[PDB]
This record gives structure tokens, C-alpha cells and sequence, in this order.
RNA sequence: AAUCUAAAUAAAUAAUAAAUUAAAAUAAAAAUUUUAAAAAAAAUUAAAAAAUUAAAAUAGGGCAAGUCCUACUCUCCUUU
RNA sequence: AUUGAAAUAAUAAAAGGGUUGGGUUUUAAAAUCGUUGUAAAGCAGAUUUGUUUAUAUAUUUAAUUU
């Protein structure tokens, strides 16, 4: 039975706040096709001063126009915004949290002690890859902690799970930037009818099931972009009629590889082979580089 | 049937309450048990003294 | 707080305060009344489902399983089961008075009886209750087809009338050719088992003995005269007794103005 | 222990010294010494200071003796017996140092599905709590409980809180005294002494086995995981139970069993939730998500709250036996909203 | 103590028939009582005009026979369209009156007989059908006053 | 469906304290019970099943020390 | 004073089931080789005075008839 943290995220915020008490630099791992379901309820209230390094991944796939907007607004709230697309890899987000702190940081007291960095966001979306690349590479390559790493257990070979107390992960040395964990509040499976949507959308929580059917997003994909163009290019790309008159043509359109037992004078062919492909192929924004969410261009 | 032989669940001959605490011979075959007043396993079932009526509590 | 009127206590109400089928079949009355309910709880009467609607009056020196259900109702239903401006309704314990003491205990003189026979009309029919009981009248009695007496409008009314504070009243049958000239025979022969007759009220009148009696009575005159009808018929003519003294008024009285002149000094007190 | 005899020496309080005079009292059994000595506490009050140990000890030589009710007094030793007067403070002493109308006195008493003269088994309606949530407003059990009192009993109490929305069987000890034996009936199980049905919507895995879960409430309901296959042994308390898919739906739904060795939150949902992540029917707490009733052909209008769980308390098997030496097992009927998805189904609802 | 039974709810809710050479199903082609009551997912074909798959209808209920009384057995069935159009969903469960079977069900009378492919209607919890027309000739067994007073009793019989 | 009897000939193997038994019920011993006791009435033979009898004071968690392990600053007799 | 250390993750041997608590369970080729029960000793003109009963369910439905 091996679930996650479950309940609403919004009594995981007095709990929050005495874990921002003690931070220096809040820092968030979104996703540039989801602005703000991926973000904490609290990212509006959470601290409304700590200098947050919020970042956008997968930014290649999102639109630009509404990158812009997305870019000055808390570029004008003084909190900062840095948009990857993932291809040149974390390590050039690294990079940032080497840079975007030699620039903000608050003078250290004491010559070598610590940034104490408070990470946040989805765990799949890349908050776990970037602590885990991070996590495990300090083992080797040793700053803090002080033994002979020999104490590890067997079959660990890391330990996100039943610890997770006082664990951080060093990501830098001279300007000790250290980075905490943030034990999983995100995504909490109590969202919303759409927000799944959105959500299996982007290849994050990726799970097709009997909880949310390929029909079930793929309408949404379809009903999203009613603008038939660069769109109906792909459709177009299969040899589709350009426009797609609605949901039964476009996919069993694209049978072409998909079907199952049919007759040779009547085939019935196989719509759900052709669901995962409409559905999976625009999670690579390949069919359209275009977000999802609203973008209030009001405060919210 | 008629020559009978339908035995309860254990049970032959139950005494008067005499308070919370009734008897009962459970005659089946052995026992084990406990005791509320002194807990020592004490197999003895030709007689097991039941609290109100509980079966859980004994002697 | 009952802001609707399909909830079971509001259609209980209804199904109390103007069917009368299903009011016997369970054996309760509707009573409306601030003031008139304690009137009866002073004697010990306990409502079985006060609604109090909701809002500023609430006496409370009954409560404490005052037979409980303590409702509060809103304005709306105020409105629509309770025809009536009150903030305090109830209903009660239907009581019952026995169909043969009109037969035996038939006491001789001081025997004055009212009949009360026509479809008749509630507010007049409650009255007549009140004011019959109000001089201790004997034997109230109903007709073929006149409104149940603990109609919410007849107990509206009556005003305590209904419940033995005083009232001996009866209430009669329905008999074959859907009429009820079977329902004299039974009982008012035997009222005129103990002697006399009369057959005022009635918007006609005939013999109209008309309010001319002379001597204080020959006191010890054991027989003693009955009500009355409302409509003109000869139904009161059929019967056996040869008694026909349809009375009238004097002045230019009309409809319900004739009887309480009447039965105010036609009751009991020929005394003066 | 060894700190609670400690204060105990060091405690003046009025320590009530009574002595055993020659006449009336020396040979007297302590029980009575006590009780017509200190009319205030019950005399149950008083057995349980005797024998607990914040007792009332008998003082002759250099030390304490400590004594069961029945130990008799000694031949004038002045043997003082020593007797608690002031224990508010470290010692925290022991336990005894609107209306209800008809429509109600009645609904409680079709709620009735075996009484004798120590228990009370009720059958719960799905969605009447039993702990008042909005102090003055929810109609729960607790309640509703001075109408189980039949035959004069004084006030039922209730042995163990069902949930909001579980439906199903309930137990009510009638008696103080029965309630304390009522307890190892309930905590901690070995083996099972109760049965949950439901529906979870998704055939799970195996159709035997069990469960165990560490779970962790963090305030507010946080609803840990298993994160330690042993424990973190901290804030952490497991959950387990013994799971049988009785019938299942071919591939969308199942109907089990489940078998609660243990007593933990919502244990019954959350572990069901995530046997599978098939969640019970209509449980928008934990799963509830998927769709709202998870979008099936049952009644489906306002869904997003229209569908109750299915989640029942079915069987409890009291330990009070029956004439026949059989103990005693309560069936409590399932509710129209799992008789109605088990017919339209066409399973035999075993009542 | 005495692990009496496990899942002991199969026989609630199926027909099992030992066999022990006196008790035992038989191929059918014997008399009545043929045998096989088709108890598992078995695909029925939809013969009713609706998006049902009319080629794939998955089961629900582990039994379906006459000599095993379709005539009251609130037999449930999950529709499982393979495609539809591209008005039934792909997902929903609709109880059947089953027509016929490939299975060669012997009748009172001697009269065997087997279709093509066992087929059946989706009917709903008031028991009325769910479509308009029917495309298939339905068995004998449905002629109880259970599937009648709804069902249009489509066409020629058997 | 198909192949693998029996009897005839030939003959090994592990095992073996012996019983006067052994059906069946039923209480009695630091005990775990091989017996004994009351109460019963339990027949030969061949065949086939394995219910019982003839093959370890164990499995799983929670703790603490130990050997194994790595590491040397301080230890002993190394020899090379 | 005279070597000093490391959850040295596995082994071993112990205990145990305000500090403090998770675990609940018992086996892997069986000539049966003692009882057991199952069947049997092959044609009896013929059940059954009395032994002994693996014998086993009493209802979840549908459609009528008042």
C-alpha cells in the first residue's frame, strides 16, 4: 500500500509557513504548459517575500505569448522566473541557482555555513529528478555529513521515503546553496474533474485508466482546439480531409495504424489505438506548441 | 432423528448465577482458558465460571 | 424550521384541518389559537404537534415534552395549512361522548334539545356551539350532512366550545335513501320519550307560537320542548309527533338572526 | 511504576491516617473500614483505589502493605491505613475520584437489531454522524441515545464511533460496567470479529490476501502512507486487514469483504483506495475523483454528491453467545443504496 | 479454527452442477437440462438498432440458459463496443434479454436448435428495451410476461 | 480414444522392542503423555484412498551485545 | 591509563512480545507400513420382528390466480 501524502493541500499551509519561517530561498519546479496547477494553492499568500526562484520546465512546448506575460509578472513582483526547455538539462538550471543567488542573496554571516534552499512543486514534473541527480551524486563527491559513506542500508541507494527528516541535498559548495526536500505536497488525487484533465494532458500523472479514459482527454484535446489549422496540420499530416467535422472522423481518420479483427469486406477498426496517439502526441508538443491554462491577465 | 444427539456448541449443564458469574460444565473434552481473578492458563473446562454473560471473560 | 409544504407534518396538518375521513382514523383534531390553545392545556390537554411558527411568540409553560414535536414553521406555511391568524397551532386528541345516553338517561323536566339539520355553514354552525353549551344546553345534535364539529373553522368558533367544558353534544348517522329519515326514528321519537316539540329557526315558519308565553311554567311541568331546523322542508313533518310550531321573528330580522333571539329565552330559564 | 510510589512517599496531602481501634474495627475487613468510613466514594469507587494501588494502603512495621478488599486488620498495631485526599496533581487519580420526541423515540427503535440485558445493536443510517460536528445542529447517535434505553437503563454508551458516511452496525454496552469488558472486543484484533461490505469501483488485484498500511494523521488530516514497511515508529500506527472479493464486476467494479484486524481512520477506505487506487463506490474523501460516481449507469444526476458510499458495516459477532451455544452474530440489513446497485446488479443481497 | 470456506459467493450466483455421472451438464442434444449455462465474460453479440457494438457485448452474470430459466434472472451485461460511431457509451451496464445462443440448447419438444451467433438486447431497469427496432429473431423463451409487456416481441419467433 | 492386468517364473529395497489386541465415548499426572482407569463392544480376507499414527524447543516483527566487516594517530612476535 | 573507532547493513547467540512497540504461524518425493473407512469374497426362489443412518437443507426469483 504504497500511496502517497493524501489530503487537501490547503491544511498543508500552517505547516508550510513554519517550514518558510526557517528558508531563505524559496524555490518550485513547474510546468511552462501548466502555470498555475502546478503551483501550491498558497503561491499567492505563501510568503509574499522570500525571494522565490520559480521555475517553468518543458517551457519549449509552451507558447510564447503567454510566456511573456507570465515572464514580467512576478518579474514585476521582484520574485524571479526562469524558463527551460529541458533539452540543455538541469544543469543549466544549476546554473541559475549558482547565479541567481550571488545576485539576491543576503551576505552569510558566517563564511561557510549554507543557503538553506526550500524546494517545492510536483514530484513528477522534475522536483524528484532534480533532487535525486543532486542527492545522489553527493555521496560520491562528499561536502557535509562527515562519515566514510559505508551506512547506507542495503537496498536504499536513496531514501526519499520513511526519514526524510532533516535530509537535504547540498547542490553547491563554496556558496552552499543547499536544498531542502519538501516531503511530496502536490497533486493531491482529491482535483477537479478538469484539472485531471489538463494535468494527464501534459504527461504529468500520465495514468489512463478507468479514473480518466483516453476518450476522456482526448475529447479534451479536440474540444480545445476547435481552431482546425496547424492543428488539422497534423490531421492533414495522415492524409486528413483538413477539417475535421467533429470526434468519430478525425480519430478513425487516423486508423492507419491502429484496428483490430475486421472482416475483409467490413473492417472495425480500433479507435483507442488512434486515442493514444492523438492524446500522447501532443504531451511532446509536437501537434501544437500552445499551453493550456487561462492566464489571468488580472492579479488572479 | 429422534434418539436425538444434537449438542450445543459445548455446554451440557449450567448451575445458578449466583451474582455476574454463572457456571457451566462446557464437557466437550479438555479446556484451556485464563481467569480474571488469577490469569494462569488453567485447561479445567468441566467448569468455567462466565462473567455477566461475556464467554470472553472467565473463572 | 419547515419552510416547506410538503414535509409530512405540514401534510398531516392539512389532511387534519379540512378532510375528515382520515381525521377519526387517527383520532386528531387541528386547534388554532394563541390563547385558546392553553385554554385547553389548563384542563389537560396536550398538543400532540405544536407548531409554533417561526418567530417572536414563544410561551413556553408547557414545554419539556409538551407531548413534543415543538415545530417552528415558516410564514409560508403560516399561510397555507393554517387558515388563521395565528402564530400558534396545534392539534388534539379527538374526545368522544356516548351515542346512548340520548336513549336511557332521557332526564325529564329540564330536557331541552337542539337539532341543528341542514348542510350548514362553519363559523355559524361553531357559534351556535358555543352559545347552545354557553346556557347548558343537552344533546347538541348533527343532521344529514352538516359540517363535522372539530372542523378547524367550527373549533375556530366554537373557541373552547368543542372539549367538555360543557357540552353534551351528539352527532348522527347516514341512512339509506341518501337521506336521513331514519335518523328521527332512532333517537328523536325517543326525545319525544320525554314529551314536547318545537320547529323554530327555519327561515319559513307556520304555527309560530312566536314568543307569547304567559305563566312562569306550572314549574313542575315535566316535559320540555327541542330545536330546530335552518331551510324549509316538511322532512319535519313526517315524523310521528303531531307538535308543528314553526316560530318566527318579529321585526325584520333574517337568516341567523332569529335563533339566538330564540334559544337566548327559549332555553331552560322559563323559570321567569 | 517505579515513580508512582515515589510521590506517593513524598506526599503529605491529609493522608487521612486511620487507625484501627481494639474494638469495633481490628478483624473488620478493609472494605468495610473504608466504605463506612468515607461514605463518599461508590463502594466501586472504592475497589478501585484498593486494589489499583492509589490505594487506601494499611501502615504496621517499617512498610507499605498494599491489600486486595478482602484483607482483615491486625490486633491493634495501630495500624494506620493511609487514604488519599488531595490527589489532584501528579498523580491524576483514577476514574470516580433539548428532548427527544416521537418520529425519534420511534426511528431509534426500528434501529434495532438485538438487545438483551447487557448490549444494544443498532443499524446506523449512512450519513448520520455519531460525534455532533456542528455542536448544537447535526442529529447524531449520541443524541439520539437516551431512546435505546429500554427498560430503563441508564443512557447506553457507545462503544465504537462508525464513521459519517459508513453505514451499518453499532454497539451500545447499556451498562458502565459492560462497557469496560467491551473494550478487548474492539482494539487490535488477531483474528476478525466484524465484517465491512462494499463496492469499489475497478477489479483489484488478487481476490485474497491483506493489507497492511502504516498510517500517519497529520493535523489537519494529513492521512499518511505507508512510507516504513516496519514503522516510523513514531507517529505512525498500522492498519490491517484481510480483504476477499466476494463477487467482482467483470473488469469495473467489485464487491468485498473486508475483514478489519485493526481500528485505524477510515482504514476501510483509504486501504481500498490505494488496494487498487479503486476507491469505493461514491467516496469523494479519499478517491472520489475519478469521476462522480465514477460514471456509471446507476442514478446519475447531481452524482457529484448524489451517490453515498458503499461502504457497510455488515456483521459484528458479539461475544454474548445465544440459547443454542452459538455466539451471537448481528446482520445488519444493507441499506437501499447497496440494495439498490446489488439488484440492479442481480446479486443475492444476503439480506 | 475450521477454515470452512473461502469465496463461497460463486455459489450464490451460479449454477454448479456436479459431475458424477448422474449430475453433469452434457453437450445439450440430450433433453431438457441441455448444460453449459455460458457462465463467464462471453462477448454476446447486440442485435438491436443502437451504437451497442452488435458485435461484442461483454457479460456480466455467470449464467444464461432456459433450461437454467432466463426468464428470471436479471441478467446484468457491461457493453464493450470495439467501436460504436468513433446512444449507448462504451462503458455502461445494461441488463439483456437474451435471444439466442450458438450453444445447442435442446427444447421440451425434442426441437434442437442452434444459430449462428448468440446475440441479445439491451434492455433497461424498468425492463424495457432500449432500442426501436430489432435485426435478429429472438427464441421461444421470450414469450413470459417478464420480457413481453416492453419488449416489441420483434418478429418471427422460433 | 491409445499404452501401462492378473495368474505363472523369478525375485529385491529401505523398516523391525514386543505386544494380545484393536472399534468408539469419556476425566485424570510441574506433563508434552506414553500409559493406566471407568464405560463400551470391537470378526476374518483382498483391494484402493491417506484422516490419524514413524522426518529438530521453529517461522515474523522490536531491542541489545558479538563474530564478520571497513579505518587508522597510539598495541604486540612478525619475515621480506 | 598499556592500541583507539564506526546502524560494523549480514550472520550468530541471548533475552522481550512514563521513557518504549511493531509482529500472529507453523513445511517441501509419502510402496502405506499400523489402525481407519471404502469397496469385495464370484446365482440367495425370498429386502427389511431387533442393529446402524454422507441422509441433508426450509426461502432471496419470475408470472399469475381472491
Amino acid at each position: 500500500g504504497a500511496a502517497w501524502y493524501l489530503g487537501h493541500m490547503q491544511s498543508a499551509a500552517n505547516m508550510l509557513a513554519d517550514k518558510v519561517k526557517d528558508a531563505d530561498f524559496i524555490l518550485e519546479i513547474r510546468d511552462a504548459r501548466l502555470p498555475f496547477t502546478t503551483e501550491n494553492p498558497n503561491i499567492r499568500k505563501l510568503t509574499a517575500g522570500k525571494p522565490r526562484l520559480i521555475i517553468f520546465n518543458k517551457a519549449e512546448l509552451s507558447n510564447e505569448d503567454s510566456n511573456r506575460a507570465i515572464q514580467e509578472y512576478y518579474e514585476r513582483n521582484g520574485a524571479f522566473a526562469l524558463f527551460t526547455s529541458a533539452r540543455r538539462c538541469w544543469r543549466d538550471v544549476v546554473e541559475a541557482v549558482q547565479r541567481f543567488t550571488t545576485h539576491i542573496l543576503p551576505p552569510l554571516p558566517y563564511k561557510t555555513v549554507a543557503h538553506v534552499g526550500l524546494v517545492v512543486g510536483m514530484p513528477n514534473v522534475g522536483k524528484s529528478t532534480l533532487i535525486n541527480s543532486l542527492r545522489l551524486a553527493h555521496e560520491y563527491q562528499f561536502h557535509r555529513e562527515d562519515f566514510r559513506r559505508s551506512r547506507s542500508p542495503e537496498t536504499v541507494s536513496i531514501t526519499p521515503g520513511t526519514t526524510r527528516g532533516m535530509k537535504l541535498v547540498p547542490l553547491s559548495k563554496d556558496p552552499p546553496v543547499v536544498l531542502y526536500d519538501t516531503p511530496g505536497l502536490t497533486l493531491p488525487g482529491c482535483f477537479t474533474k478538469e484539472s485531471g484533465l489538463k494535468l494527464a494532458a501534459c504527461g504529468i500523472i500520465p495514468t489512463n485508466d478507468v479514473s480518466l479514459p483516453q476518450g476522456m482527454v482526448a475529447r479534451y484535446i479536440y474540444d480545445i482546439l476547435v481552431a482546425s489549422g496547424s492543428s488539422e496540420h497534423m490531421a492533414e499530416c495522415l492524409h486528413l480531409p483538413r477539417v475535421p467535422i467533429s470526434f468519430d472522423d478525425c480519430v478513425a481518420m487516423i486508423c492507419e495504424r491502429s484496428g483490430t479483427s475486421g472482416q475483409t469486406e467490413m473492417g472495425n477498426l480500433d479507435p483507442v489505438r488512434a486515442h493514444r496517439f492523438f492524446v500522447h502526441d501532443f504531451i511532446m508538443g509536437n501537434l501544437g506548441k500552445i499551453t493550456l491554462d487561462v492566464l489571468p491577465r488580472r492579479l488572479l | 432423528a429422534a434418539a436425538a444427539a444434537a449438542a450445543a456448541a459445548a455446554a451440557a449443564a449450567a448451575a445458578a448465577a449466583a451474582a455476574a458469574a454463572a457456571a457451566a460444565a462446557a464437557a466437550a473434552a479438555a479446556a484451556a482458558a485464563a481467569a480474571a481473578a488469577a490469569a494462569a492458563a488453567a485447561a479445567a473446562a468441566a467448569a468455567a465460571a462466565a462473567a455477566a454473560a461475556a464467554a470472553a471473560a472467565a473463572a | 424550521v419547515i419552510d416547506d409544504v410538503n414535509h409530512a407534518l405540514v401534510q398531516h396538518f392539512l389532511k387534519l384541518s379540512t378532510n375528515d375521513k382520515y381525521r377519526q382514523a387517527r383520532q386528531m383534531l387541528v386547534i388554532g389559537g394563541r390563547a385558546m390553545i392553553e385554554e385547553l392545556c389548563r384542563a389537560g390537554h396536550r398538543p400532540r404537534h405544536l407548531m409554533v411558527e417561526c418567530g417572536k411568540p414563544i410561551p413556553e409553560f408547557l414545554h419539556d415534552r409538551r407531548k413534543t414535536d415543538v415545530v417552528l414553521v415558516d410564514r409560508s406555511v403560516s399561510v397555507a395549512v393554517t387558515p388563521g391568524s395565528d402564530g400558534y397551532v396545534g392539534d388534539f386528541a379527538i374526545p368522544t361522548p356516548p351515542m346512548k345516553e340520548k336513549l336511557i338517561a332521557n332526564h325529564q323536566r329540564l330536557n331541552r334539545v337542539l337539532v341543528l339539520d341542514n348542510i350548514e355553514d362553519p363559523g355559524v354552525l361553531g357559534t351556535l356551539l358555543r352559545t347552545a353549551s354557553g346556557y347548558q344546553y343537552d344533546a347538541i345534535i348533527a343532521t344529514n350532512h352538516c359540517a363535522d364539529l372539530y372542523d378547524h373553522r367550527v373549533v375556530r368558533a366554537a373557541r373552547g366550545a368543542h372539549f367538555q367544558t360543557s357540552v353534551p353534544i351528539y352527532t348522527l348517522k347516514d341512512e339509506d335513501g341518501d337521506d336521513v329519515y331514519g335518523l328521527l326514528n332512532h333517537i328523536v321519537e325517543r326525545n319525544n320519550l320525554l314529551p314536547l316539540c318545537y320547529i323554530a329557526q327555519a327561515d319559513a315558519a307556520g304555527v309560530d307560537g312566536e314568543t307569547a308565553g304567559t305563566q312562569t311554567g306550572f314549574v313542575s311541568s315535566p316535559e320540555a320542548p327541542v330545536g330546530r331546523v335552518f331551510r324549509s322542508s316538511v322532512v319535519g313533518a313526517a315524523p310521528v309527533p303531531l307538535p308543528a310550531p314553526r316560530q318566527s321573528d318579529s321585526s325584520y330580522a333574517a337568516s341567523l338572526s332569529r335563533e339566538l333571539a330564540s334559544v337566548s329565552q327559549a332555553r331552560e330559564e322559563l323559570l321567569s | 511504576l517505579s515513580l508512582q510510589a515515589r510521590e506517593e512517599l513524598s506526599r503529605k496531602s491529609n493522608e487521612l491516617q486511620y487507625h484501627v481501634v481494639t474494638q469495633d474495627w481490628f478483624g473488620q475487613r478493609v472494605d468495610d473500614f473504608v466504605t463506612q468510613h468515607h461514605p463518599e466514594w461508590d463502594y466501586e469507587t472504592v475497589k478501585r483505589l484498593v486494589q489499583q494501588g492509589h490505594i487506601y494502603r494499611y501502615r504496621k512495621n517499617g512498610k507499605k502493605r498494599y491489600t486486595r478488599l478482602t484483607d482483615r486488620l491486625e490486633f491493634d498495631e495501630l495500624v494506620v491505613v493511609p487514604t488519599a485526599s488531595f490527589w489532584e496533581r501528579q498523580l491524576a487519580p483514577p476514574s470516580g475520584v433539548f428532548h427527544l420526541s416521537a418520529k425519534t423515540r420511534e426511528m431509534a427503535q426500528e434501529m434495532v437489531l438485538f438487545k438483551n440485558e447487557h448490549v444494544i445493536v443498532i443499524n446506523k443510517p449512512s450519513g448520520v454522524p455519531i460525534m455532533p460536528t456542528h455542536d448544537p445542529l447535526a442529529m447524531n447517535i449520541t443524541d439520539l441515545l437516551p431512546a435505546w434505553r429500554y427498560t430503563n437503563t441508564q443512557t447506553p454508551v457507545i462503544c465504537h464511533n462508525l464513521d459519517t458516511e459508513t453505514s451499518g452496525c453499532v454497539v451500545l454496552a447499556r451498562s458502565a460496567n459492560t462497557h469496560r469488558m467491551l473494550g478487548r472486543m474492539f482494539v487490535k484484533r488477531v483474528v476478525p470479529n466484524s465484517v465491512y461490505w462494499g463496492f469499489a469501483v475497478g477489479k483489484p488485484p488478487v481476490n485474497f490476501g491483506r493489507i497492511r498500511m502504516h498510517f500517519e494523521v497529520q493535523k489537519g488530516q494529513g492521512g499518511d502512507v505507508i512510507v516504513a514497511r516496519p514503522t516510523p515508529t513514531a507517529d505512525s500506527k498500522v492498519g490491517i486487514a484481510e480483504f476477499v472479493v466476494n463477487a467482482s464486476a467483470l473488469e469495473f467494479g467489485s464487491f468485498i469483504s473486508f475483514y478489519p484486524l485493526t481500528t485505524r481512520r477510515h482504514q476501510e477506505r483509504i486501504m481500498a483506495a490505494h488496494a487498487l487506487r479503486a476507491p469505493l463506490l461514491g467516496d469523494a474523501k479519499y478517491g472520489g475523483e475519478s469521476a462522480f460516481p465514477h460514471s456509471l449507469s446507476l442514478f446519475w444526476d447531481p452524482a457529484r454528491k448524489d451517490v453515498p458510499l458503499h461502504l457497510h458495516h455488515r456483521k459484528i459477532q458479539l461475544p454474548y453467545k445465544n440459547g443454542a451455544g452459538e455466539f451471537v452474530c448481528v446482520t445488519a440489513p444493507l441499506p437501499p443504496h447497496m440494495e439498490k446497485t446489488f439488484k440492479r446488479l442481480g446479486w443475492p443481497v444476503d439480506a | 479454527g475450521n477454515p470452512v470456506n473461502k469465496t463461497w459467493f460463486r455459489h450464490n450466483l451460479i449454477i454448479r452442477r456436479k459431475g458424477s455421472y448422474r449430475s453433469r451438464w452434457g453437450n445439450g442434444t440430450e433433453g431438457y437440462g441441455a448444460g453449459v449455462p455460458l457462465s463467464d465474460q462471453v462477448k454476446l453479440h447486440c442485435v438491436d438498432n443502437t451504437n451497442c457494438k452488435h458485435v461484442r457485448l461483454i457479460a456480466k452474470a455467470t449464467a444464461e440458459r432456459f433450461a437454467h430459466c432466463r426468464v428470471f434472472p436479471a441478467v446484468a451485461h457491461r457493453v464493450s463496443v470495439q467501436r460504436f460511431k468513433g446512444r449507448v457509451k462504451p462503458g455502461n451496464i445494461y441488463w439483456v434479454c437474451l435471444f439466442t445462443r450458438r450453444q445447442t440448447n435442446t427444447r421440451m419438444s425434442g426441437l434442437q436448435t442452434n444459430f449462428d451467433r448468440n446475440t441479445c438486447i439491451i434492455m433497461n431497469d424498468q425492463r424495457v428495451p432500449l432500442g426501436t427496432r430489432v435485426m435478429y429473431c429472438a427464441g421461444r423463451h421470450v414469450n413470459h410476461k417478464y420480457h413481453l409487456k416492453a419488449v416489441v416481441l420483434a418478429n418471427f419467433f422460433v
